[PDB]
């Protein structure tokens, strides 16, 4: 029952700060210590530090001494860090780990901070229809910022045969594309409808696959 | 045959030193997993090198809210009393007066 | 503050076979009798999971086919049989001083049959070309092994610049990888020609995959 709820991902301005949020539940949370691990994108694990929240004490990796700041609440069972006066260095996902033993036993999902002064927009979403025996279509997520977007087909009732690649960024803005493979008998009878959600910009696009003739 | 305790422990007394030269040492449990073995090591000031024992014959946490007490051998001279794992891990200073 | 190497960067491994992967510290990482270097696997997308703590100690539900060895300064990781699922990056860690300290990562590959890749091309939407913009995308999916090359011909003239790849993670279930080619360009450009053409070129043939469509 060892759970740690993150934040949501956050972007913020060079030079500002975010403050991150790490909800525990399943077990006592003043006995061990909670612990944060910084991973920049393709890159390894960095510790930066500990909190024991039964007393406050923390340990910190000199390098992040100046730049993070570990906080605990006993009464929401939640750890918090700071991060000051932001730079492209700091856009990371931040993990929080429980160091239930001799290492850490349970994680986080991470919270995504994108250090940036590109402003959020919405994608636009466009239909990939073929231009036997199994077909393959497309969606095309052009021009968003931040990440994520999320991606399904059929409200997530095709999940089979789904290949929904990493964004690409060109110019502040993030590309994505997404292909589905069903059976030539089922299309365009049974229609195929990609559903892609942006929650920046609060976007929910539906994009129905049209042969095109 | 217990493991190692894995939290953390608080000082309840201060290092004293016994008219036979030993240390005395309280510390208590903050943690749990409890029954188990203190993590305790004397070490060089490099911290390289295990020196001096432990009198008290395997130190077990065996109660809630409660100090253990632990008596050692230190090393003539410099040397740190280190107890329990990282990141809580106590590292305390001694300097024993003599030579052997 | 001490220093994990691993060793290799990267392994491909066949299914069924046995993976062993090699963490050193620059200094011992023991304390009390025991050694304070674990091991941990990141899938893709997910945080890292703890496999063994204490160098040979394997947590509660993880499977017997990982196995953790080593004292002082040198250890491993041994994954015996290798297992489709097992397509991550490895990770050892030292916590016998602070600051804690990981090494770069072994990333293992599942190394199953050669296969070539399914290619599809599909033309600039309708809607895509009424707001000014072309992009023309290519799939090349379920493939084996990773290195592939996509050339674009435009009325079969070569084009490198507008082009953007993106590769998936190695599969969990087929050990496969797929990608995604798009080359986009402007309306002005797309209407001016009518042959667009994706080829890849794979392990599983000397004769390159193309896959066509005409404006008209
Ligand atoms: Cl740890």
């Amino acid at each position: 029952q060892v759970q740690l709820q993150q934040s949501g991902a956050e972007v913020a301005r060079p030079g500002a700060s975010v403050k991150l949020s790490c909800k525990a539940s399943g077990y006592t949370f003043t006995s061990y210590w909670l612990q944060w691990v910084k991973q920049r994108p393709g890159q390894g694990l960095e510790w930066i530090g500990a909190i024991w929240p039964g007393d406050d004490d923390t340990r910190y990796a000199q390098k992040f001494q100046g730049k993070a700041t570990m906080t605990a609440d006993k009464s929401s069972s939640t750890a918090y860090i700071q991060l000051s006066n932001l730079a492209s260095e700091d856009s990371a996902v931040y993990y929080c780990a429980r160091k239930g033993g001799f290492a850490m036993d349970y994680w986080g999902q991470g919270t995504s901070v994108t250090v940036s002064s590109a402003k959020t927009t919405p994608p636009s979403v466009y239909p990939l229809a073929p231009g036997n025996s199994m077909v393959t279509l497309g969606c095309l997520v052009k021009g968003y910022f931040p990440e994520p977007v999320t991606v399904t087909w059929n409200s997530g009732s095709l999940s089979s045969g789904v290949h929904t690649f990493p964004a690409v960024l060109q110019s502040d803005l993030y590309t994505l594309s997404s292909s589905v493979t069903v059976p030539s008998s089922t299309w365009p009878s049974e229609t195929v409808t990609c559903n892609v959600a942006h929650p920046a910009s609060s976007t929910k696009v539906d994009k129905k696959i049209e042969p095109r003739d | 045959s217990y493991s190692m305790c894995t939290g953390k422990f608080k000082v309840v007394k201060e290092i004293a030193e016994t008219q036979h030269g030993t240390i005395v040492i309280r510390v208590q449990y903050e943690g749990d997993g409890s029954p188990c073995k203190i993590p305790f090591e004397i070490m060089d000031l490099e911290k390289r090198h295990v020196l001096g024992r432990l009198i008290t014959v395997n130190p077990i946490v065996t109660e809630k809210d409660s100090p253990v007490n632990i008596e050692a051998e230190p090393p003539f001279g410099d040397s740190y009393i280190i107890i329990g794992v990282e990141p809580g891990q106590l590292k305390l200073n001694w300097f024993k007066k003599g030579s052997s | 503050n001490i220093v994990m190497t691993q060793s290799p960067t990267s392994l491909a491994v066949s299914l069924g076979q046995r993976a062993t992967i090699s963490c050193r510290a620059s200094e011992s990482v023991d304390s009390f009798g025991k050694s304070f270097m674990h091991f941990y696997q990141q899938k893709p997308g997910q945080p890292p999971k703890l496999l063994i703590h204490l160098a040979s100690n394997l947590e509660s539900g993880v499977p017997a086919r990982f196995t953790g060895r080593g004292s002082r300064t040198d250890f491993t990781l041994t994954i015996d049989p290798v297992e489709a699922d097992d397509a991550a990056t490895y990770y050892c860690q030292q916590n016998n001083e602070v600051p804690f300290t990981f090494g770069s990562g072994t990333k293992l590959e599942v190394k199953r049959a050669d296969a070539a890749p399914t290619v599809s091309i599909f033309p600039p939407s309708s809607e895509q070309l009424t707001s000014g913009g072309a992009s023309v995308v290519c799939f090349l999916n379920n493939f084996y092994p990773k290195d592939i090359n996509v050339k674009w011909k435009i009325d079969g003239s070569e084009r490198q610049n507008g082009v953007l790849n993106s590769w998936t993670d190695q599969d969990s279930k087929d050990s496969t990888y797929s990608m995604s080619s798009t080359l986009t360009l402007t309306k002005d450009e797309y209407e001016r020609h009518n042959s667009y053409t994706c080829e890849a070129t794979h392990k599983t043939s000397t004769s390159p995959i193309v896959k066509s469509f005409n404006r008209n």
